[PDB]
RNA sequence: AAGAACCUUACCUGGUCUUGACAUCCACGGAAGUUUUCAGAGAUGAGAAUGUGCCUUCGGGAACCGUGAGACAGGUGCUGC
RNA sequence: CCGGCCGGGAACUCAAAGGAGACUGCCAGUGAUAAACUGGAGGAAGGUGGGGAUGACGUCAAGUCAUCAUGGCCCUUACGACCAGGGCUACACACGUGCUACAAUGGCGCAUACAAAGAGAAGCGACCUCGCGAGAGCAAGCGGACCUCAUAAAGUGCGUCGUAGUCCGGAUUGGAGUCUGCAACUCGACUCCAUGAAGUCGGAAUCGCUAGUAAUCGUGGAUCAGAAUGCCACGGUGAAUAC
């Protein structure tokens, strides 16, 4: 897993770089094992977007989620994301 | 004697223009070695369609200028001033030889 | 590796050392001519090269005169 | 006397000429051992005859320009082919039936656009 | 595809013998789209082969390729939730072109110096069926005949 | 935003080029611009003159400005003395020569710009833009076009979001080639902001 | 089959073997050896020692194993001293003539850090 | 684009045309192989630089003739890339039409 | 971006300028232009020579160049939500 | 003087103008006697022949205020203007697209056969001399089916290398040069000599391609003083496979 945060008006500190990490180290194991992801973080005058591109072994899936304080944004994508990778799963287990 | 070339756009415009000429160089005078058709030239252009990203999205134009010579064999003197003041048509460039 | 006929010198800086030389050593030339050579006619005289930002002063000893002036003084900053 | 068939393939164009006599083939002022004798598809000139004879029968003097070593040699055998006018469907029939009279007009591609040439596409990846 | 039983084409034979069978064989090791460098190596591979068997050429090459073409090949099958390797029986005309795809790969391993007598070694092999290529197919069999619990059809 | 223009698409099959003048690639440059520098010229002032299109060649060391117009009365004015007035300024941009004829159109309401500047100067007025459009395209299907489709966008009556609008009438067949489709576009610069109106009328097809 | 120190290779062709020596190429090597009169092809294990003698003054002229490798730390040893340009880079192990240094930088790096 | 720079550079075509290809031989007559490698050369290319620097023709960027872009070029019509097609399609370049082979 | 050594270039340090690099209008001078010196990184600044027609209403009618006043000019500044 | 070289020939190739042609039109069979389907004949081409152009209503408040136009806001002795120098080329690193490879279906040396398309006037620049070479001098010809760029290369003939980090690889660096431009230090391209790195076919994963396609080989163009492994075109060789 090889993370890839971008902003678009949104200049990452390094609170926030970690905040993601931990928050991206959850959807990890407890999911799927995942191969290269890309976050892009955006600010657009309301609403703090962030949008996630995860790499796993079958295909692509991608997720975005707008919210309040861009913290809450990536809260919101990580349950939009860990939804898709239960779908993902069970799709390749079919015992 | 007289390598009159001629060039235009339009094909459908050089070819009533040269049959404009050779009908007056057998009116007056003779010996037209005929319209012989010479090969275009295809200028092609490859431009960018978008004021922005997407290199993919083209388009292509191109410019075919058509290309003809009659080569009348041996000059008579009725027909030198008649060649002149008769350009008509414009679109068409003609440009002599001797 | 290039110019094979003659080095490149400004003449707002060659008219400047002869000024310079004979009438005793000067102040530090402040000069923007990075892209001039280095002479024999200036060895041992401090020369104000500007880097972009400021004018950092190099003397000129006896073995720089096969260089320029702009690659004794280094541009971007690392680390 | 004197027959004629053009024939062309791949951007080359040949002009075959056949009159009885013995069997030699002469192409472009040189016999088939220095043109390309042994080289790429060596008999693709000779296997429309023998289809039929030619053994002693028909000497040949050719002139091909444009394309290749493979694409000259395909057109001297739809040229040959074309060249067998005067003995007519008596022959022809029977040489619809492997091949030899269809232009096989497939040329180039042209280069398009986005596309590298012409089919590839330039590899959009995961990894 | 989905639809189109597509239209064949044919096949030029080789100039030096009349067949087609060997000018399929020198187009599956035609590598960038080379045939006149692809068939001065077949050519100087099966002359090899006359001297190092003793029969004539052509006719060698097919003895080498019926002790290396398989009868039966094994498929992936998507039942179920998992999927497993149903055997099935092969078509005659991807029979004898699977057999001699299988000679070329075991031609660019089974390095020796020249092209030409790698080529030249393991079609006498095939022949003694102790070469690498004919271990392609007896494990092949191998592994349908372990699978002949998986088929609707018994032949 | 994804179609082509349907009158540079069909441009040897039925539509006429405005310029028909032949130069080398030594000449081509200025010629173009100064081709363009009266065309910029003649709109400025001639735009209460109803002019639809220019057709400019240039015959050997000369210039021919055909300027197609709805009024051919007030372009040249009293005694024509204003199509000499452009004569002299013309001239004044490109080589000298310059002989300016008028050849004007019997039916404003049926060609594609002069459709387009009639609803463009109705929206910098004030009007409401579905009386505009509607009164195009019910002028010109009474007149004798065989389809017509109008369409509108930008605020629309200042409102902050924009919208498009379309009130097509008849055939409009833009795919195929033969078919004779007139097509032009012009700009409103209201109070809110830049209203776009693009204007087809389809007529025959051949 | 001693030439200018080591050199000691054995049934390679002529203009080959003698590449082995620090300071001679393909080049320099046809030449040095046209200048002695040998076929360029043969092998130096037919070559006498009454041939051989002929190679080892003629490539003493250019300069060769013992001293080339100490003129080209000559400048490199100059260059740092001054501090030019080119004697940072060489000081710091980045690339010289202008290349790219984001992403490639590799053969002049080495090995990858992390 | 940027309207200084839309006159900066019909600046540098006036300044280009006035002083070289008129003192042109500063560089292509006496600055070569000659009978004249004394100080005379070495005069060449010195009161080069008492020249403004703004009179090169390898100063000119070239730009587009109606809007001042200086990407996107095309020598042929002399306008940019986006002012071709824009007056291709309506019909202003003569012989222009869009190609297929 | 169909092509950053200067230029391009919008960025940076520094040297400068103000109705201005570009446009129109007013008033007042000067034909414009051409050659050359010094200072300066150059922009600029101080010069030294040369130069004069198109219409006579003639302080002109134009073309181009300097000085002053403002109306403004200018912006690759922000918002493609 | 066997060179279309010269008379000549208008047939042929070709040039580009105008026409013909291919339509399930014909036959047989199935089908609801319908649409249509399968097959065959003829035919250069047979089931919209092959390729392009052409982009339905809309979707993403997708991209562009830095092509331009433009509403509003903001600057207006500065967020405007000029100039020099620097930067956009910085490098512990991460990723995307390509190029060259790891070789013997090859490397190298010599001999040698066949293309298409396109560009050319502050331009293309023969031939002849000089230099190992990039190029330099002299300098015709050409606004071009004429002249120039311009040897096409892979291929083929012969010889060598003997499976080695090797005569593979052409990176890096040193020295010496050329051209362009006022000026190649930062930061150009190319040539010459020397240096000879990783690399021995590539983890998990992943991509393109159904035929003149993939894969390889060279060529040309736009941008451009100079500066492509990109892009856009052109032809050479030419597959495998689709139950």
């Amino acid at each position: 897993m090889q993370l890839n945060i971008t902003g678009n008006n949104v200049e990452i500190t390094e609170a926030l770089r970690e905040f993601v990490t931990a928050k991206f180290a959850k959807l990890e194991q407890y999911f799927d094992r995942i191969n290269q992801v890309y976050v892009v973080l955006k600010v657009e005058k309301v609403t703090h977007t962030s949008d996630a591109t995860l790499h796993v072994d079958g295909g692509e899936l991608h997720a975005s989620a707008e919210g309040q304080d861009m913290y809450a944004a990536i809260d919101g994508l990580i349950d939009k994301l860990a939804r898709q990778l239960t779908k993902h799963k069970d799709k390749l287990k079919q015992h | 004697r007289i390598r009159i070339r001629l060039k235009a756009f339009d094909h459908r415009l050089i070819d009533q223009a040269t049959a404009e000429i050779v009908e007056t160089a057998k009116r007056t005078g003779a010996q037209v070695r005929g319209p012989i058709p010479l090969p275009t030239r295809k200028e092609r252009f490859t431009v960018l369609i978008s004021p922005h990203v997407n290199k993919d999205a083209r388009d292509q134009y191109e410019i075919r200028t058509h290309l003809r010579l009659v080569d009348i064999v041996e000059p008579t003197e009725k027909t030198v001033d008649a060649l002149m003041r008769l350009d008509l048509a414009a679109g068409v460039d003609v440009q002599i030889s001797l | 590796r290039s110019l094979k006929k003659g080095p490149f010198i400004d003449l707002h800086l060659l008219k400047k050392v002869e000024k310079a030389v004979e009438s005793g050593d000067k102040k530090p030339l402040r000069t923007w001519s990075r892209r001039s050579t280095i002479f024999p006619n200036m060895i041992g005289l401090t020369i104000a090269v500007h880097n972009g930002r400021q004018h950092v002063p190099v003397f000129v000893t006896d073995e720089m005169v096969g260089h320029k002036l702009g690659e004794f003084a280094p541009t971007r900053t690392y680390r | 006397n004197q027959y004629y068939g053009t024939g062309r393939r791949k951007s080359s164009a040949a002009r075959v000429f056949i009159k009885p006599g013995n069997g030699k083939i002469v192409i472009n002022q040189r016999s088939l051992e220095q043109y390309f004798g042994r080289e790429t598809a060596r008999m693709v000139v000779r296997q429309p005859l023998e289809l039929v004879d030619m053994v002693e029968k028909l000497d040949l003097y050719i002139t091909v320009k444009g394309g290749g070593i493979s694409g000259q040699a395909g057109a001297i055998r739809h040229g040959i082919t074309r060249a067998l006018m005067e003995y007519d469907e008596s022959l022809r029939s029977e040489l619809r039936k492997a091949g030899f009279v269809t232009r096989d007009a497939r040329q180039v591609e042209r280069k398009k656009v986005g596309l590298r040439k012409a089919r590839r596409r330039p590899q959009f990846s995961k990894r | 595809p989905r639809r189109r039983v597509i239209g064949q084409r044919k096949i030029l034979p080789d100039p030096k013998f009349g067949s087609e069978l060997l000018a399929k064989f020198v187009n599956i090791l035609m590598v960038d789209g080379k045939k006149s460098t692809a068939e001065s190596i077949v050519y100087s591979a099966l002359e090899t082969l006359a001297q190092r068997s003793g029969k004539s050429e052509l006719e060698a090459f097919e003895v080498a390729l019926e002790n290396v073409r398989p009868t039966v090949e094994v498929k992936s099958r998507r039942v179920g939730g998992s999927t497993y390797q149903v055997p099935v029986e092969v078509r005659p005309v991807r029979r004898n072109a699977l057999a001699m795809r299988w000679i070329v790969e075991a031609a660019r391993k089974r390095g020796d110096k020249s092209m030409a007598l790698r080529l030249a070694n393991e079609l006498s092999d095939a022949a003694e069926n102790k070469g690498t290529a004919v271990k392609k197919r007896e494990d092949v069999h191998r592994m349908a005949e372990a699978n002949k619990a998986f088929a609707h059809y018994r032949w | 935003g994804q179609k082509v223009h349907p009158n540079g698409i069909r441009l040897g099959i039925v539509k006429p080029w405005n310029s028909t003048w032949f130069a080398n690639t030594k000449e081509f440059a200025d010629n173009l611009d100064s081709d363009f520098k009266v065309r910029q010229y003649l709109t400025k002032e001639l735009a209460k003159a109803s002019v639809s299109r220019i057709v400019i060649e240039r015959p050997a060391k000369s210039i021919r400005v055909t300027i197609h117009t709805a009024r051919p009365g007030i372009v040249i004015g009293k005694k024509g003395e204003d199509v000499e007035k452009l004569r002299k300024v013309v001239a004044d941009i490109a080589g000298v020569p310059a002989q300016i004829n008028i050849a004007e159109v019997r039916k404003p309401e049926l060609d594609a710009k002069l459709v387009a500047d009639s609803i463009t100067s109705q929206l910098e007025r004030r009007v409401m833009f579905r009386r505009a459009m509607k009164r195009a395209v019910q002028n010109a299907m009474r007149l004798g076009a065989k389809g017509i489709k109008v369409e509108v966008s930008g605020r629309l009556g200042g409102a902050e979001i924009a919208r498009t609008e379309w009130y097509r009438e008849g055939r409009v067949p833009l795919h195929t080639l033969r078919a004779d489709i007139d097509y032009n576009t012009s700009e409103a610069h209201t109070t809110y902001g830049v209203i776009g109106v693009k204007v087809w009328i389809f007529k025959g097809e051949i | 089959a001693r030439i200018a120190g080591i050199n000691i290779p054995d049934h390679k062709h002529a203009v080959i073997a003698l590449t082995s020596i620090y300071g001679v190429g393909k080049t320099r090597s046809k030449a040095i050896l046209a200048a002695a009169g040998i076929a360029e092809d043969v092998k130096i294990s037919e070559l006498s020692e009454g041939q051989i003698d002929t190679l080892r003054d003629e490539v003493a002229k250019f300069v060769v194993e013992g001293d080339l490798r100490r003129e080209i730390s000559m400048s490199i040893k100059r260059l740092m001293d001054l501090g030019c340009y080119r004697g940072l880079r060489h000081r710091r192990g980045l690339p010289v003539r202008g290349q790219r240094t984001k992403t490639n930088a590799r053969t002049r790096k080495g090995p990858r850090k992390p | 684009a940027k309207q200084s720079m839309k006159a900066r550079e019909v600046k540098r075509v006036a300044l280009a045309d006035k002083y070289f290809a008129k003192r042109a031989e500063l560089k292509a007559i006496i600055s070569d192989v000659n009978a004249a490698s004394d100080e005379d050369r070495w005069n060449a290319v010195l009161k080069l630089q008492t020249l403004p620097r703004d009179s090169s023709p390898s100063r000119q960027r070239n730009r587009c003739r109606q809007t001042g872009r200086p990407h996107g070029f095309l020598r042929k019509f002399g306008l940019s890339r986006i002012k071709v097609r824009e007056a291709a399609m309506r019909g202003e370049i003569p012989g222009l039409k869009k190609a297929s082979w």
